[PDB]
């Protein structure tokens, strides 16, 4: 399904191709020039090169993807996907983090048959007994603000890991906020 | 077929055109060379020495009288008569009058004394000389007056007549005369004489006149001064339009011959046998249409060697072996020296010491513009010494 | 200065769209000519051997292709073709008696240039790679065999332009451009980044940058020193490394858009001349005392290549290629040059003393220039 978009401009068109090539997203810009005009003209290039931004939009897809299935109805995740390999993997390619996205992750670390008992009265705790041989992992969602965001807040035990999401087009204290709070909530609901 | 060596030129400079020119563009001047454009535009090539180095120069230069809708057809300048100094140049262009051609003659010459050399002051000083027919080439003559001598200016016409003009040293401007006074030979044609050669005598007081029309017919004549006579005349009748013919001596006198159908072909001996000993110059017309001509020592050997310029953007060199050399098998005849090839057909040439050293350059105007190729120097240098080595040898064992 | 009309040239068709650095010229088959090697977006690269209008063989690799190369990445003393695509592939072909790869492995994606060469100095050669991030990695085959990561350096301002200079002592430098007519030195330590500054009007320019340019004959292995940038708002610059501060020969503006920078010996002296090509086809060759010769192609150029190439009667000869727009190629071959200034003969033969001493012999005294003339007027066109 190869798409392809224009934008004509005074010293001459630019045009962009998007396609499909194996496991990849790619992006490709021409230029068609139809001295001080062609300045002008690689200038607006230079510009429109720098607003691809094609990283921090997959760093938003996917984050706004976790938050969207964190209740588990979404049709987007079917059955058989551990979600926790997933954002392990998104971690590892991604442990910078961009400058223009909009949502935020953190992870942190934080008695097997106690979990069973607690994924068996997880309603109890306001938990979810989502599984993923089904390990399952508890999460718990809600939404937030500060100066509108959904965190989410999902623990898998391996000793448990649990991840912070928050989830707000691409242009921290405020994660720091939820990050207070995250580890506080499992010791205070760990009796 | 197969030249017998590689090309001793090599590539200077190349000053590009922003339009076309004719066979009729090239141009001496002064050692200048005056280039002219379709479309008006004049340029002056030359070189500027610069303390170990040379610099080319091509500048562009202004005439007065030429309308911005004019074309250019044709231009020739030379040199006054030895007693008397001077530069002519003169331009023949057709102005566009609507939808027919009205065709000009200008005449370029300063009279004012100090100034008959300044080509900027001589581009502003021209007459202005309608025609009533459309001109082809603008060449020149030296004839003898008296004890005296003169240059006069000869154009072909679109009638097929050839209209001679000559100084008038009382008002000083240039009239037309009859043509039948001076050149008795010029006389009675019937096809568009597209180039035309007068060869003159060095020493003596006769001439010979060759000329090429549209329909093929050569005419030559050797022609008496003195008397205004014809002592004889012979004619050919080839195919295809006669570009160049040219008279030169091959050591005795010989007549080149370039049509455009059909090789390039040389006429010996003219004096004593006419037009029957002729001698074509092998696969020189498998290179298009032969446009150009030129006869000149491109060797440093003392003898003559002929130059054969192409449409198909080719630059053939014909050498002649003598028959001193005794090879009557492969008996005295022309073959191939070299062969050069450009990018653009090639339009006009000529052979002038631009540089200032003694060695010649050859100048060569093509579609795209004006190439300067010159003679490779290391050979040129180690040719030189060898040469003069052996004269002193020479002088050293003749002297003692 | 001066301006030249190069005729003699071999046209090749490619139907095709590629990037400014997929074209090379090396040997593929090893056998001490060079072959023309080209990589096309559609995934297929083409070889194109002595002067055949039809690519000599065609490879297939999958993906998108970057970057091309010919070297000895595999350090077994065999060229091989080594091919980057986009998405992060890395292909390896031997044609050394279509064309299955005989080697693949994934590295990171979005590469932008490539280089073959012993950076540290350990007698090995190793890759580098540059992206389109300003992250430049570094790599080196190791055998079982496979490709194993190394330093990784990150920049400002963008990559265009990877090369290996001999440093100030007798040691290899990865040298990178940076915009604004800079550039920058990496460490291979095993600051990592030295940043270096060259005037200048923006701060946004695309710069390319070559560096280890011959000085002499049979010194190529033993020295290098030089290097050259060149600015898209037409500005060249020869520098020369040495210890305290690199040193600037010198630096010329033209008006053109430059983009692309390589050497060529057309002189044939053993000294390498800088080569330049602008996007309208405008090429400047300059030599190390700023002696410019300019040749235009009235076209359109893609990508520009120079170096030697085997075209005709199994020889290498120096040769630029031109890539237009009408799915044609340019090989001109003919592109030797007997000197680069003018000079007519009397200054040449003024250099030699024998000519000095083989006319004072002759009485005649050199300073009257129209004698001498005359002189060499009768020897040249008069020789007996």
């Amino acid at each position: 399904t190869t798409y392809h978009l224009q934008r004509a401009l005074p010293g001459g068109i630019i045009l962009m191709e998007l396609a499909f090539q194996g496991c990849y997203f790619c992006v490709k810009q021409f230029a068609l020039e139809c001295s001080q005009l062609s300045m002008l003209f690689t200038e607006e290039c230079d510009k429109v090169r720098d607003l691809m931004h094609v990283h921090s939009f997959s760093y938003d897809f996917h984050l706004r993807l976790v938050h969207q299935h964190v209740l588990g109805a979404h049709l987007v995740l079917r059955h058989g996907y551990h979600l926790t390999t997933f954002l392990r993997h998104f971690l590892a390619h991604h442990p910078d983090g961009p400058h223009f996205g909009r949502n935020h992750i953190y992870q942190g670390t934080l008695a097997h048959q106690l979990y069973n008992y607690v994924a068996d009265h997880a309603s109890s705790y306001h938990m979810k007994p989502l599984r993923m041989h089904n390990e399952y992992a508890l999460v718990s969602a809600w939404h937030s603000s500060g100066s509108d965001f959904d965190v989410s807040l999902l623990v898998c035990h391996c000793r448990l890991q649990f991840f912070v999401v928050l989830t707000s087009f691409p242009r921290f204290p405020p994660l720091a906020a939820e990050v207070g709070m995250a580890r506080a909530r499992l010791a205070q609901l760990v009796r | 077929a197969v030249a017998a060596g590689p090309c001793p030129l090599r590539e200077d400079s190349f000053t590009r055109f922003s339009s076309q020119s004719n066979v009729y563009g090239l141009a001496g001047g002064a050692g200048e060379l005056l280039a002219a454009t379709l479309k008006g535009k004049v340029l002056g090539f030359r070189y500027q020495d610069l303390r170990q180095k040379i610099r080319p120069v091509a500048k562009e230069l202004q005439f007065n009288y030429i309308p911005v809708d004019a074309e250019i057809v044709s231009i020739d300048t030379f040199n006054k008569s030895p007693p008397k100094r001077g530069l002519v140049v003169g331009i023949t262009f057709i102005k566009d009058s609507g939808d027919k051609g009205s065709p000009f003659l200008n005449i370029y010459c300063d009279y004012e004394p100090g100034s008959e050399y300044n080509l900027d002051s001589i581009a502003q000083s021209c007459l202005n000389l309608e025609l009533q027919f459309t001109p082809f080439q603008l060449c020149h003559a030296e004839v003898q007056v008296g004890d005296q001598l003169e240059t006069v200016f000869l154009l072909s016409g679109n009638d097929p007549a050839i209209h001679l003009y000559k100084e008038n040293e009382g008002l000083h401007q240039f009239e037309e005369q009859p043509v039948e006074n001076l050149f008795p030979e010029l006389t009675n044609l019937t096809s568009s004489v597209l180039w035309l050669d007068v060869h003159n005598f060095p020493g003596t007081s006769r001439r010979l006149s060759a000329l090429g029309c549209q329909s093929g017919y050569v005419r030559v004549a050797h022609v008496d001064q003195r008397s205004r006579e014809v002592l004889q005349m012979w004619s050919v009748l080839q195919d295809g339009p006669i570009s160049r013919v040219i008279v030169f001596s091959l050591s005795e006198y010989s007549v080149l011959v370039a049509s455009m159908l059909e090789p390039a072909v040389v006429y010996r001996d003219l004096l004593n046998r006419g037009l029957e000993d002729q001698l074509l110059l092998p696969g020189s017309d498998q290179f298009d249409s032969v446009l150009c001509s030129l006869v000149t020592d491109v060797d440093l050997d003392g003898r003559p060697e002929v130059l054969v310029a192409t449409y198909g953007q080719e630059l053939l060199c014909y050498k002649y072996r003598g028959p001193e050399s005794g090879l009557p098998e492969a008996q005295h005849g022309f073959h191939l020296l070299w062969q050069r090839s450009f990018s653009s057909p090639l339009l006009a040439m000529a052979h002038v010491d631009l540089t200032g050293d003694g060695l010649q350059e050859l100048a060569v105007v093509s579609l795209k513009g004006v190439h300067i190729l010159q003679h490779s120097l290391i050979q040129a240098s180690e040719l030189v010494l060898t040469r003069l080595r052996h004269q002193v040898e020479q002088r050293r064992r003749r002297l003692q | 200065m001066r301006s030249v009309s190069y005729v003699q040239r071999v046209a090749l068709e490619f139907s095709g769209s590629l990037f400014p650095h997929a074209i090379c010229l090396g040997d593929v088959d090893n056998d001490t000519l060079n072959e023309l090697v080209v990589g096309d977006t559609s995934g297929k690269v083409s070889v194109y051997k002595n002067d055949d209008s039809r690519p000599w063989l065609t490879c297939s690799c999958q993906g998108m292709l970057t970057c091309v190369g010919v070297g000895d990445v595999c350090n077994k003393g065999k060229n091989l073709l080594v091919a980057v695509s986009a998405e992060g592939w890395f292909h390896l072909f031997d044609l050394t008696p279509e064309q299955r790869p005989v080697f693949k492995q994934h590295i990171p994606a979005n590469t932008k240039v490539m280089l073959i060469s012993d950076i540290d100095g350990d007698g090995c050669r190793e890759l580098v790679v540059g992206y389109t991030d300003r992250v430049v990695r570094a790599f080196r085959w190791e055998e079982l065999g496979q490709l194993v990561s190394l330093k990784k350096w990150m920049l400002e301002g963008q990559v265009d332009s990877l090369s290996v200079t001999l440093g100030p002592l007798g040691l290899p430098e990865l040298m990178v451009s940076q915009p604004g007519c800079a550039y920058a030195i990496l460490l291979c330590t095993w600051r990592d980044v030295v940043l270096h500054q060259t005037r200048i009007h923006n701060k946004n320019v695309s710069t390319h940058l070559i560096g280890n340019i011959k000085q002499g004959h049979g010194t190529e292995s033993s020295g290098s020193g030089l290097f050259a940038l060149c600015t898209l708002d037409g500005t060249l610059k020869l520098m020369e490394e040495m210890e305290e501060a690199d040193k600037l020969l010198w630096s010329v503006q033209v008006d053109h858009q430059l983009f692309a920078l390589e050497k060529l010996d057309v002189t044939g002296n053993g000294h390498e001349e800088v080569v330049a090509c602008a996007w309208d086809g405008q090429t400047y060759i300059i030599d190390h005392n700023r002696t410019v010769v300019r040749f235009q192609v009235d076209e359109n150029i893609r990508a520009f290549c120079a170096g030697l190439y085997a075209c005709k009667e199994g020889r290498n000869s120096p040769c630029l290629v031109y890539v237009t727009f009408n799915q044609k190629i340019y090989v001109y071959w003919e592109v030797q040059l007997e000197r680069m200034e003018s000079t007519n003969l009397v200054k040449l033969l003024e250099t030699k003393p024998e000519y000095h001493s083989l006319l004072q012999e002759l009485g005649v005294d050199p300073d009257d220039l129209p004698v001498t003339r005359a002189l060499l007027h009768q020897t040249l066109y008069h020789p007996d």
